[PDB]
């Protein structure tokens, strides 16, 4: 698939979960789902910083459909960025270690 | 520091036959799943344009002969059938971490049939005679390839001293190559001699074509 | 429609320092990062660094930090970078980009050509190149106009003021004792020269110089 295109709105509050990973929920405002999810952690300065995805590969389905992804963010401050472009959701958080 | 190495350094193609480059990196460049790695497409006077971005997706408006792949360190650049317009220097870049890198840079020629270039030789004008300074210019037009040697004459006498050449970039119309090369002189050791040659050795030329002149 | 604008050239002297403009519009320019990469001859592209406009965070590449300063004026929509202690290694065309966050450069900027020398101004001298008097070979003639001895890059030569365009050939320059040669030719055929008018124009704006030159004999 392509990348999807649209806008990101948050639906959930993000949450730590019991063993240091994130879950987000989020809803889809595009028009090209079926489409992959662009999705990468980065720090306040914006440099790309590393970490790794616990879902398998994040893709909007129906773009009338909230996807949850779980994911393992670096120890320390970074930003969860969901989506791409000028309008690309940028989420403060915070995993102490 | 993440380098890029890229592979080859140039490369000709016949027009309409296809094209492969590749970009090695010293180590990973994928962050969550995707390759942080971008092919740019950038022409003589002109800025880079992007073509490719996350390693295989096709940024809107580039044609649909233009494809990437690759993942972690090696990666690959694929244009199914060039055409004249192709002619460039392509280059890989990273943001997987800082500082952003760029490959080494490959330069793509589009090989259309071989031609032997066209000799014109020109004496210096009476206007720059006025000014005590002798430049005899031979411009060597629409040739193909790239590779060619000019040898000067003055009186029968190989002359290696003054020389300067220059080549154009691949023609975006024709996909030739052009040269111009000056030997430049005094006024005074130039009014000394009679006649003067311009020989250009090529690819397509055994026995050089060659080109002259009698200053009287 | 989206601009990024820099000024076509500068010339400064070795050590000193530079002060480079990228003037943005079509956009809400504190809505994305600003980069700075230059491009040397035969050396490629060099990425120098970024700053977001909206909040004036920045980074710079760690071989220019010492360097280096970004700084940008919201009020013109315009990103500027200044880099100190300049040589003739740092001779490049100097684009701002706009980021496409996170990813990629969307729109880059027209380009700056930055030169580091203490040479001074000179204007080109421009000559016609009409063909030997026992030279005059072939269905179609050959002209050509030579540009010698200028400085600062670059000049713009044209033929009769842009209206002939097709059969032209036009040579990089070339530094020579300090100063910059190139050429020109152009292809017609033998019942338009000496027939029709021909005129080689050259103009070199650092000079503020604009000349024409009437291909003779």
């Amino acid at each position: 698939y392509v990348m999807c295109t649209g806008s990101f709105k948050l639906e959930k509050e993000v949450a730590e979960t019991q063993h240091g990973t994130v879950l987000v929920q989020v809803k889809y405002e595009g028009t090209d789902a079926p489409c992959k999810i662009p999705f990468s952690s980065q720090d306040e300065k914006g440099v790309t910083q590393n970490g790794r995805l616990i879902t398998a590969n994040p893709i909007v389905t129906d773009k009338e459909k909230p996807v949850n992804i779980e994911a393992e963010p670096p120890f320390g401050e970074s930003y969860i960025v969901v989506g791409a472009g000028e309008k690309a959701l940028k989420l403060s958080w915070f995993k102490k270690g | 520091n993440i380098v890029l190495t890229q592979s080859p350094a140039s490369l000709a193609v016949s027009l309409g036959q296809r094209a492969t480059i590749s970009c090695r990196a010293s180590e990973s460049v994928d962050h969550y799943g995707n390759s942080f790695i971008y092919w740019y497409q950038q022409k003589p006077g002109q800025p880079p344009k992007l073509l490719i971005y996350l390693a295989s997706n096709l940024e809107s408006g580039v044609p649909a002969r233009f494809s990437g792949s690759g993942s972690e360190t090696d990666f690959t650049l694929t244009i199914d059938s060039v055409e004249t317009d192709d002619a460039a220097t392509y280059y890989c870049q990273q943001n997987n971490e800082d500082p952003y890198t760029f490959g080494g840079g490959t330069k793509l020629e589009i090989k259309r049939a071989d031609a032997a270039p066209t000799v014109s030789i020109f004496p210096p004008s009476s206007e720059q005679l006025t000014s005590g300074g002798a430049s005899v210019v031979c411009f060597l037009n629409n040739f193909y390839p790239k590779d060619i040697n000019v040898k000067w004459k003055i009186d029968g006498s190989e002359r290696q001293n003054g020389v300067l050449n220059s080549w154009t970039d691949q023609d975006s119309k024709d996909s030739t190559y052009s040269m111009s090369s000056t030997l430049t002189l005094t006024k005074d050791e130039y009014e000394r001699h009679n006649s003067y040659t311009c020989e250009a050795t090529h690819k397509t030329s055994t026995s050089p074509i060659v080109k002259s002149f009698n200053r009287n | 429609q989206v601009q990024l604008l820099q000024p076509g050239a500068e010339l400064v002297k070795p050590g000193a320092s530079m002060k480079l403009s990228c003037k943005a519009s079509g956009y809400t320019f504190t809505n994305w990062w600003m980069h700075w990469v230059r491009l040397r001859p035969g050396r490629g592209l060099e990425w120098i660094g970024r700053i977001d406009p909206n909040s004036d965070v920045n980074k710079y590449n760690e071989k220019f930090e010492n360097r280096a300063s970004l700084t940008v004026d919201k009020h013109s929509s315009t990103a500027y970078m200044q880099l100190s202690s300049l040589t003739s290694e740092d001779s490049a065309i100097y684009y701002c980009a706009r980021w496409f966050f996170p990813w990629y450069f969307d729109v880059w900027g027209t380009g700056t050509t930055v030169t580091v020398s203490s040479a001074k101004t000179t204007a080109p001298s421009v000559y016609p190149l009409a063909p030997v008097c026992g030279g005059t070979t072939g269905s179609s003639v050959t002209l050509g106009c030579l540009v010698k001895g200028y400085f600062p890059e670059p000049v713009t030569l044209t033929w009769n003021s842009g209206s002939l365009s097709s059969g032209v050939h036009t040579f990089p320059a070339l530094l020579q004792s300090g100063l910059y040669t190139l050429s020109s030719s152009v292809t017609v055929t033998s019942n338009t020269w000496p027939s029709q008018t021909i005129t080689c124009n050259v103009a070199h704006p650092a000079s503020s110089t604009k000349v024409d030159k009437k291909i003779e004999s």
